C-alpha cells in the first residue's frame, strides 16, 4: 500500500520501461533472437490486452 | 426600433465603466448590396482616439512596436497581439429589415412620434439597424475622435468604413415605464453623414429621451488635434501602399544586383528566333502600370492574410521542425508509424499592356511537375491557365510565405523575397488581420463540420 | 514546329545593357513623386477644408 | 571514448557492419556464438536499475 | 385503433424475420397514429440527418407517437400502440443500466462512442434505427448539459468553447460514457434560451429582501463544505425592516410558478415507469403508455 | 488503396521488404525472380 | 538580347491545353505592340 517500490522502473517513460517494453526496444533496434527475461514483466501493451 | 431602445438602455446600464454614448444608425443600399444585407452575420465597431491608437490596448506605449522583425515563427509578434486586436473591437447590436420602406412611415407604424424641421421623403430599398457607442474617456469629448465599422459575412469577409466623430456631432452639439416615454418623446431630427473618404453616406437618428441629453458633456475641436488625427489616419491607410513600394524597390535592387541576366523558374516552351528587345521594353511599360492600379485587394495582401491568423504561427513553427530533423533511422522505419507539400495556393497579379486591364486577385494552385520541373501554374480546376504564353501579359506571383516571383512572358522569372521591415506592426494588424469566427445562430458547436444552410433573414419569404 | 524545352539552366541575357540603364533612369525619376498617399491626403484635407 | 569503453568492457567493435545487414539484424538474427566449453549449461541474466 | 400494421417492400429472408422476433416488445416511434404505414415511416431513419442538430431530433422524436412490436406474420409487422396506465413489457436496446422503481423517457440515439452503429435490421437504403430508452436522471442530465452548452457557446471563439466542450460532452452514469454528436445552435434552441432568460429574470424580479441575503447570513453564522463551495462563486459575483408575511407568500407563489416554467425547459414528461427488471437488463416491465 | 493495403501490411518483415526495395544501389528487376501462384496455405506461424 | 539556352536543338509540340506553348505573334503583331507601347503614354 505504498505507491511504487522502484520509481526508476515503473513509470511510462522510465529507464526500465524504455529498456524492456518491446515497443521502445523496437524503436531503438535490437536482436529479436535474444531472449530477455524481463520482457515478460514490462510488455504492458500485451498484458493490457 | 428593436435594437435602438434596447442598446440605449444597455449603454445606460454599462455607462459607468466605459462612458459610451449611443449613436443610433440605419444603413441603405449605398452601404452594401441587398444580397450582402440579407446574410450579414454581425457587426464590429472600434473606438479610436485622437492620438490614434485604440481603446482596448494600453494607455502609454504597447508591445506592438519593433516594426516587423521579418520572421516566420512569430511572423507578426505571435498571437498575443492577435488577442489584443480581438480585444479592440466590440460586437454591437444588430437588426435587418430586408424590405423596401419609407423610414418616417415605418416609425409612424411603430409607436415612435416623428417631427423634423422639414419633411424629407426618404425611401430606400431595405433597412439594417445598428447602434454604436463612442467612448468619451473623461466626461469631455474630443472632436477629432474617429470610428470604425466592420461588416462580417459568414464566409469570413470584412468591409471597413472609417470616419471622424466630428461630422457626427457637428450640428447636434451646436444646437444642444421607460419604453412608453421613449415612444412618446421620439426623434428630433434625421441626419445623413458621409465617411472620411466620401465613398458612403449613412443616416443617424437622435432621440430627445435618450440619456445622452442629460449627461452635459463638453465638446471641443482643436485644429492641431485634427492635424494629428489625419496623420494617424495617414499611416493607417499607408500600410497597404508602401508595402507595394517595398515590392518595387526590391525588384530594382535585385536586377541591379544580378546585372540583367535573369534566369527561368517556370515551365514554358520558348522560341529563339523571336525577338527579345520587344519583350524587355514591355517589361518597363507594364511595371509602372501595376503601381498605377495598386489596391488593398491584391495578391500580396492576400498572401499575408493567412499568416495573421490564430493558429498560423505555431503551425509555421511546426513546418520547419518537420523539415529540420534527422533522416529516419533504420530502427525507426520498421516499427515507427508512417511519416508524412504537394500543391500550394499562390496568389497572382496579372497585368496586361495591350488593353491596360490588370487583374489583381487570382487564385493559383501551383506545384512541381516531374522531370526537373521548375514550376507550373494551374487553376482551381486544373485548367493550366496559360496567360504566360502570350506577349501581352506580365505576371507577379506570391507564396503563402514572403517568397516572391516577378515573371516575364516566356516564363522567365525573378526570384526574390518580400521585405516588410519598414512597416510597423500595429497598423499591419488592424488593416488585414484574419479575425476568428464567433458562434451565432445556425453555427456548429465543434470547430468545423458539415455546415448547414445560411440563416438568410430575407424579404423573399416571411420571417417565421 | 520549332520550340525549345523549359530547362533550368536556360536564361535571358541583358538586352544590350542600355535598356537596363533605362530601367535605372526610370527608377530615379520614379523616386521623386508618385506616393499615392498624398493624393488621398490632400483630397481628405480639402474635404475638411471645405466643410 | 567508445574505443576505450569497448576496451574496458571486453566486447569488441561493431566491425563496421553492412548497411543492409542492419535490416537483417532488426528482422532478427543470432549473433553471439557459443563458447569453447560448458560444464554447466546455458547462461541467463538480466538487469534492472 | 390500437393495432396498426406495417408492410414491407423487400422480401423476407429467415435472418430478417429472426431479427424481428429479436425485437418483440421493442419500441419504435410512429407518426400520426396511422392504421397502415410503410416501413419508410418506420423507426427513425426518415428523420435522421447528421450535421442537422440533436435538438431538432430530440424535439420531433417526442412528437411522434410510440408503440411496441409483436406478432410478426410475414410481409407485415403488428404494432400495438399502448394505452395509459397499463402494464407492458419493454425490451431495451440502448445499453444504459436500469433499476426498479425508476422512471424512463425517450431520447434520440446519441452514438455510444465506439460508433457501434448497430442497425440490427439490414436493408439497402434504409435501417431501423431505434430510440433510446433512458432513465430520468441521465436524460435530465443530458437536457441540462445541452442547455448549458448551448448557453455558454454564445459570443465565444472556438478555442475556449472547445476546451469546455471536450470535458462537458462526456458524461457517466453507472460506469458508462456518452458524447453528443450534433449539438448545434437551432431556432428551437434559441427560443428556449429566450424563454429561460425571460423566466429567470422574472425570478430575479420576484425575490424578497431576505431571501436574497439568507446565504450571506449563513456564511456569517456557519462554515460548511457546500457553504464554502457556494460562497466561493458567490463572492466571485461580489435586521429586517418590514415583515408582511402575506406579501412574502405571494412573492414565493410567483417565484414558484416561475421556477416551474424554468424547470420545464429541461424536464420532460415521464413516459415509462418500470416495475421489475431482469438482471441481464435486456427486458423489463413498465406501466405507462407511449 | 495504397494507404489501405499498407494498413494490413503492418508487421516487421513487410516493412523490411519495403526497406530492401529502396536500400539498393541497383534497380529492382535484377534482384527479382518470379515463382508462381499460391493455391493452398496451411496457417502455421511460418505458414506452409 | 538573345537567350542562352541549354538544349542545342529545339523540338516540336502538339498544341495541347497542357503543354505551355510560346506566343504566336510572328512579325506584324509584335510591331503593333511596340507601336502601341510607344503611343500609350
Amino acid at each position: 500500500f505504498a505507491a511504487t517500490h522502484n520509481p526508476w522502473a515503473s513509470q511510462a517513460g522510465c529507464l526500465s520501461d524504455v529498456l524492456y517494453n518491446t515497443r521502445h526496444r523496437e524503436r531503438l533496434g535490437y536482436n529479436s533472437k535474444f531472449y530477455s527475461p524481463c520482457a515478460q514483466y514490462f510488455n504492458t501493451e500485451e498484458i493490457i490486452a | 426600433m428593436e435594437t435602438h431602445l434596447y442598446s440605449d438602455l444597455a449603454f445606460e446600464a454599462r455607462f459607468a465603466d466605459d462612458e459610451q454614448l449611443p449613436l443610433h444608425l440605419v444603413l441603405d443600399q449605398e452601404v452594401l448590396s441587398n444580397e450582402e444585407a440579407e446574410t450579414l452575420r454581425y457587426v464590429y465597431y472600434r473606438n479610436v482616439d485622437s492620438a490614434g491608437r485604440s481603446t482596448g490596448r494600453a494607455p502609454g506605449g504597447d508591445e506592438d512596436d519593433a516594426p516587423a522583425s521579418d520572421d516566420a515563427e512569430d511572423a507578426v509578434g505571435g498571437d498575443r497581439a492577435f488577442d489584443r486586436e480581438r480585444r479592440t473591437w466590440q460586437r454591437a447590436c444588430f437588426r435587418v429589415l430586408p424590405r423596401p420602406l419609407e423610414l418616417l412611415d415605418y416609425l409612424r407604424q411603430s409607436g415612435l412620434t416623428v417631427t423634423l424641421e422639414k419633411e424629407q421623403r426618404v425611401r430606400m430599398f431595405y433597412a439594417v439597424f445598428t447602434t454604436l457607442g463612442l467612448r468619451c474617456p473623461d466626461n469631455r469629448l474630443s472632436g477629432a475622435q474617429t470610428l470604425h465599422l466592420r461588416l462580417v459575412w459568414p464566409d469570413g469577409s470584412y468591409r471597413d468604413w472609417e470616419f471622424l466623430a466630428r461630422d457626427l456631432l457637428r450640428e447636434e452639439m451646436e444646437a444642444n415605464a421607460r419604453t412608453d416615454e421613449w415612444k412618446g418623446a421620439g426623434v428630433s431630427r434625421l441626419r445623413e453623414v458621409w465617411d472620411v473618404q466620401h465613398r458612403v453616406r449613412l443616416r443617424v437618428l437622435w432621440y430627445v429621451n435618450s440619456f445622452w441629453r442629460s449627461r452635459e458633456l463638453s465638446y471641443d475641436d482643436h485644429e492641431v488635434e485634427l492635424y494629428r488625427a489625419l496623420d494617424a489616419y495617414r499611416a493607417r491607410i499607408a500600410v497597404e501602399y508602401v508595402l507595394i513600394r517595398a515590392v518595387r524597390d526590391e525588384i530594382y535592387a535585385v536586377l541591379r544586383r544580378d546585372g540583367g541576366a535573369l534566369p527561368q523558374r517556370f515551365a514554358c516552351h520558348v522560341s529563339r528566333n523571336m525577338s527579345w528587345r520587344v519583350v524587355w521594353e514591355l517589361c518597363r511599360h507594364a511595371l509602372a502600370l501595376w503601381m498605377d492600379w495598386a489596391d488593398v485587394r491584391s495578391c500580396i495582401i492576400k498572401a499575408l492574410t493567412p499568416r495573421l491568423s490564430r493558429g498560423a504561427a505555431a503551425a509555421a513553427q511546426r513546418a520547419r521542425r518537420q523539415r529540420e530533423r534527422s533522416a529516419p533511422k533504420p530502427q525507426e522505419l520498421l516499427f515507427g508509424p508512417r511519416n508524412e507539400p504537394a500543391e500550394q495556393t499562390w496568389y497572382a497579379d496579372v497585368v496586361r499592356c495591350v488593353r491596360a486591364q490588370v487583374d489583381l486577385g487570382v487564385e493559383v494552385r501551383a506545384a512541381r511537375c516531374p522531370r526537373t520541373g521548375l514550376w507550373i501554374v494551374r487553376d482551381r480546376r486544373g485548367r493550366l491557365r496559360r496567360w504566360l504564353s502570350q506577349p501581352e501579359v506580365c505576371v507577379l506571383y506570391v507564396t503563402p510565405d514572403l517568397d516572391f516571383y516577378w515573371v516575364l512572358p516566356g516564363g522567365f522569372a525573378v526570384s526574390s523575397r518580400v521585405t516588410l521591415h519598414g512597416l510597423a506592426q500595429r497598423a499591419l494588424r488592424d488593416r488585414f488581420q484574419n479575425f476568428e469566427a464567433v458562434l451565432a445562430r445556425g453555427m456548429h458547436v465543434e470547430a468545423g463540420r458539415q455546415e448547414p444552410e445560411t440563416p438568410r433573414v430575407s424579404g423573399r419569404r416571411l420571417p417565421f | 514546329a520549332v520550340f525549345f524545352e523549359p530547362h533550368e539552366e536556360n536564361v535571358l541575357r541583358c538586352p544590350e545593357r542600355v535598356l537596363r540603364r533605362l530601367l535605372e533612369d526610370a527608377a530615379v525619376t520614379m523616386r521623386g513623386g508618385g506616393w499615392r498617399e498624398d493624393v488621398l491626403m490632400d483630397r481628405v484635407r480639402k474635404r475638411y477644408l471645405r466643410q | 571514448v567508445d574505443r576505450w569503453i569497448r576496451h574496458a568492457a571486453g566486447v569488441e567493435r561493431p566491425q563496421l557492419l553492412d548497411t543492409e545487414t542492419i535490416s537483417m539484424l532488426t528482422f532478427g538474427s543470432m549473433s553471439e556464438r557459443n563458447a569453447a566449453a560448458t560444464v554447466h549449461g546455458q547462461k541467463a541474466a538480466c538487469e534492472l536499475i | 385503433e390500437a393495432n396498426i400494421f406495417c408492410t414491407f417492400d423487400h422480401k423476407l429472408s429467415i435472418a430478417d424475420v429472426g431479427k424481428l422476433t429479436k425485437l418483440v416488445a421493442a419500441v419504435v416511434p410512429i407518426p400520426q397514429r396511422l392504421h397502415l404505414i410503410k416501413h419508410y415511416q418506420l423507426g427513425l431513419h426518415q428523420f435522421v440527418d447528421h450535421t442537422r442538430g440533436y435538438v431538432r431530433l430530440r424535439g420531433l422524436l417526442r412528437n411522434m407517437t410510440l408503440t411496441l412490436m409483436r406478432r410478426v406474420e410475414g410481409n407485415q409487422i403488428l404494432l400495438h400502440v399502448p394505452t395509459h396506465g397499463l402494464l407492458y413489457t419493454v425490451l431495451n436496446t440502448g445499453p444504459v443500466t436500469w433499476e426498479k422503481g425508476d422512471a424512463l423517457c425517450v431520447l434520440p440515439p446519441l452514438f455510444h462512442g465506439p460508433l457501434a452503429r448497430e442497425n440490427l435490421l439490414t436493408l439497402g437504403q434504409w435501417e431501423l434505427v431505434l430510440p433510446w430508452i433512458v432513465p430520468m436522471p441521465l436524460a435530465l442530465e443530458i437536457n441540462q448539459r445541452l442547455l448549458i452548452m448551448g448557453l455558454f457557446s454564445l459570443d465565444r471563439s472556438y478555442e475556449e468553447v472547445k476546451a469546455a466542450v471536450q470535458q462537458l460532452q462526456t458524461i457517466t452514469f453507472r460506469d458508462a460514457t456518452f458524447t453528443i454528436p450534433d449539438p448545434v445552435i437551432d431556432q428551437h434552441l434559441l427560443i428556449d434560451m429566450k424563454t429561460a432568460c425571460l423566466s429567470m429574470s422574472m425570478v430575479a424580479n420576484l425575490a424578497s429582501e431576505l431571501t436574497m441575503t439568507y446565504v450571506r447570513k449563513l456564511a456569517l453564522e456557519d462554515s460548511s463544505m457546500l457553504l464554502v463551495k457556494c460562497q466561493e462563486l458567490l463572492m466571485r459575483l461580489d435586521r429586517p425592516q418590514h415583515v408582511s408575511p402575506d406579501d412574502e407568500i405571494a412573492r414565493l407563489s410567483a417565484l414558484f410558478v416561475m421556477l416551474r416554467q424554468l424547470d420545464d425547459l429541461i424536464r420532460e414528461q415521464v413516459v415509462f415507469t418500470v416495475c421489475d427488471v431482469s438482471p441481464d437488463n435486456k427486458s423489463a416491465t413498465c406501466i405507462f403508455k407511449g | 488503396t495504397r494507404c489501405l493495403l499498407e494498413s494490413v501490411y503492418t508487421a516487421s518483415a513487410a516493412r523490411a521488404a519495403l526497406q530492401w526495395l529502396d536500400l539498393g544501389p541497383h534497380l529492382l528487376h535484377r534482384r527479382l525472380e518470379t515463382l508462381g501462384c499460391v493455391k493452398t496455405v496451411s496457417l502455421g506461424i511460418t505458414s506452409l
